[PDB]
């Protein structure tokens, strides 16, 4: 079985969570900069190590992964939170009441355009 | 008591009806709550959307009254209110907790995540029972968003509204973040509709 | 005039890491690759086969990063990451002169004009200057990253006063040196992410670099100041220059894309098919070279295969 | 393992009193980090490198000589 530990999940995790702008696809290119980047006593874990942020480089590339938050990633999902709609759900489009609903007005003594509709069962 | 200014504005009784507000749960109905007004066909009730409105106002009293503004925390494990907590929790201090509750948040003081609250308010107190039930532990008053079947257990002031619903959990706890930030002193117009749009405290599903 | 299909060239087992051509014999192509090797080929200007090769080259215990050739076309040097570089003839294999001395990989090796000394970019954040004895006369230093491309532009003067490399880092910015005094001369700033190739036109002028995020933003390092900047939408791994005519080409993610510089225009977007890969990512041109007649463009995908990209 | 053969001292004595004797076994792990020779930490121990926060740069901007 070729699954790996949490040291090598967690030592992978901690540099993509740090060094996106950096390491890419290949495994090559990978393995030569996380040796210097990281102090890691194996050439066995190194290449572990490096082989599995390769693998989450891949998972990064197509949509996103849980249990990871880089740089890149958390302003994205600012940007997208700070939605600020001009066409006023809440507004009026054109309101539809019952009659259960009307007459919560006017005992609360509001004027508003309502337009009642029935409904049974 | 009051100045009289802090009643239901019509604009107000517009964002609350068309955010659907008014209709709660089914013909399931805890004596806890009287805020039930004249029970629709087809297994609806409505609720008295005048009574949201001082209970709002009280519980906006409440946050205001904390003196250090980043204690009190804001819980939504539901998936409708996310984004109305962080939002709340950018516009005060209201330091939240979105998401997994990490039992022991409360108790546990050697806990990574130990918040100790002045106060707590929650958008559902059946989702969020693990909050109500830390805060019972340690002495803490809690605000909830109620329907009309809601577990109001070790529950202080509630706010009368649909959990059930998309939009109402979000403009409840935006009209609760308008009130608590008039009274502080960020707002100064008691008029002024807080320019912000209501629209930014709903979650989006993709 | 639009490229075209012409044929393919399987003689590798690796990404073809470097394509270089020499002016000499046009029908000659040097090849570098993964597979700790050099591949010379022969062409003979037919259809999809295009010929065979003519050399193997072996020596090198790691990948073999960038190849270039001189201009008499026979001298061949190749920077490897086995920490060495070797200096071949096209004849008979035979290694002349290995380069020892670099504590790290080394990416480029270039050849200065009429074979005077050649200089090497390194993984130990070092410029080192080699004579063709084997002795590296010169050590340069500052940059703070590791190199990733280096280059010697083509003084368009036949040796006018004096020659210049430039260099191209991970630290998002560019250096330009002249080695006559072993001096650095210009800082080259404005880049956002990892550099990983850069270009000097055949004018001698005009230099053109790229990185990870994907832009191509242009230099004149005779005025030493900065153009533009137009992206290609996705990463970019190798730049070439044509010789002849006003073209410039980049090997991205997406596939190759050779643009039009003097109205600044987009050509063809060159996209071939490799019968399937579908599911994964699709291969893309790691390293490409214009020819010395510039009607060819050759480029090197990671499938084993140099592409060749023809005028009609 | 071989941080065992490598960070643990071993002592064995035997302590003779009037109604037998007794075993002492005293095992001592060091710091790795104040080792002073070989290894400087355990094989499983990583150490990720804290980069360098740097803006971007907003504009093509040239440094001469
Ligand atoms: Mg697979």
């Amino acid at each position: 079985g070729r699954v790996r530990t949490k040291t090598v999940k967690r030592a992978s995790k901690a540099l993509i969570e740090r060094y996106y702008p950096k390491l890419t696809l290949d495994f090559q290119t990978n393995k030569r900069l996380c040796d210097e980047i990281a102090t890691i006593q194996s050439k066995r874990l190194r290449n572990k190590i490096a082989g599995y942020t390769t693998h989450l480089m891949k998972r990064i590339q197509k949509g996103p992964v849980r249990g990871i938050s880089f740089k890149l990633q958390e302003e994205e999902r600012e940007r997208k939170d700070q939605y600020v709609p001009e066409v006023s759900a809440l507004d009026l489009s054109r309101l539809n009441v019952d009659n259960q609903t009307s007459d919560l007005v006017k005992s609360l003594g509001l004027k508003l355009p309502l337009s009642v509709i029935n409904v049974s069962a | 008591s009051l100045p009289a200014t802090f009643d239901l504005t019509p604009e107000d009784a517009q964002l609350l009806l068309a955010a659907n507000t008014h209709l709660g749960a089914r013909n399931v109905q805890v004596h806890q709550e009287p805020y039930v007004f004249n029970a629709r066909p087809d297994g609806v009730h409505v609720i008295n959307v005048g009574k949201t409105w001082e209970k709002l106002v009280l519980a906006a009293r409440i946050i205001a009254a904390i003196p250090n503004p980043e204690d009190v925390v804001a819980i939504s494990s539901r998936t409708f209110g996310q984004r109305a907590v962080l939002k709340f929790a950018a516009h005060t201090g209201a330091t939240p907790i979105a998401g997994r509750f990490t039992p022991g948040s409360f108790t546990n003081y050697i806990t990574r995540s130990f918040k100790e609250p002045r106060l707590v308010i929650v958008t559902d107190p059946r989702s969020d029972a693990q909050a109500i039930k830390e805060a019972s532990y340690v002495n803490i008053p809690v605000i909830a968003l109620t329907d009309l079947d809601s577990p109001s257990e070790f529950v202080d002031v509630a706010i009368p509204c649909n959990n059930r619903g998309k939009h109402s959990i979000g403009l409840i706890w935006y009209l609760l973040a308008r009130e608590v930030l008039r009274l502080r002193g960020a707002l100064v117009d008691r008029t002024q509709p807080w320019s912000i749009m209501p629209d930014l405290y709903f979650y989006r599903d993709p | 005039e639009v490229l075209v299909l012409r044929g393919t060239l399987e003689g590798h087992n690796g990404w073809v890491t470097s394509l270089a051509t020499s002016a000499g014999q046009p029908n000659l192509l040097l090849s570098a690759s993964r597979d700790k090797t050099l591949i010379s080929w022969k062409l003979t200007g037919d259809d999809q086969k295009f010929g065979v090769p003519v050399r193997s080259f072996k020596g090198h215990s790691h990948i073999v990063q960038d190849c270039t050739l001189t201009a008499d076309g026979a001298y061949a040097l190749s920077a490897s990451w086995d920490k060495t570089l070797r200096l071949w003839d096209v004849a008979t294999g035979e290694t002349y002169q290995r380069f020892v001395g670099h504590k790290s990989d080394v990416m480029s090796v270039d050849i200065d004009k009429k074979a005077s000394m050649i200089i090497s970019g390194s993984r130990d954040k070092t410029i080192k200057v080699w004579t063709i004895k084997g002795q590296c006369l010169a050590t340069l230093l500052g940059h703070n990253d590791w190199v990733s491309q280096v280059r010697v532009v083509p003084n368009e003067k036949a040796d006018d006063d004096s020659v210049t490399i430039i260099s191209a880092g991970n630290d998002k910015m560019v250096k330009a040196w002249n080695l006559n005094q072993f001096q650095i001369e210009a800082d080259f700033i404005g880049h956002n992410s990892n550099i990983n190739t850069l270009t000097a036109s055949p004018d001698g002028t005009l230099i053109a670099s790229a990185g990870k995020d994907g832009e191509i933003m242009l230099w004149n390092l005779a005025a030493k100041k900065a153009m533009y900047t137009l992206s290609a939408q996705d990463e970019v791994f190798s730049l070439a220059f044509s010789p002849n005519r006003y073209w410039l080409a980049a090997a991205t993610a997406t596939g190759i894309k050779v643009f039009s510089l003097d109205p600044q225009y987009l050509v063809d977007d060159l996209r071939p098919e490799f019968a399937g890969y579908s599911k994964a990512a699709e291969p893309h041109a790691v390293s490409l070279a214009w020819s010395a007649d510039g009607q060819t463009l050759f480029a090197g995908y990671t499938d084993n295969v140099i592409r060749v990209w023809q005028v009609m | 393992g071989q941080p065992v053969n490598d960070f643990i001292d071993t002592a064995t004595r035997h302590v003779l009193m009037r109604q037998g004797v007794l075993g002492i076994k005293v095992k001592i792990m060091r710091d790795p980090a104040k080792s002073r020779t070989g290894p400087k930490a355990l094989p499983d121990a990583v150490t990720i490198i804290e980069p360098k926060e740097e803006e971007p740069i907003l504009a093509p901007s040239v440094k001469d000589y």
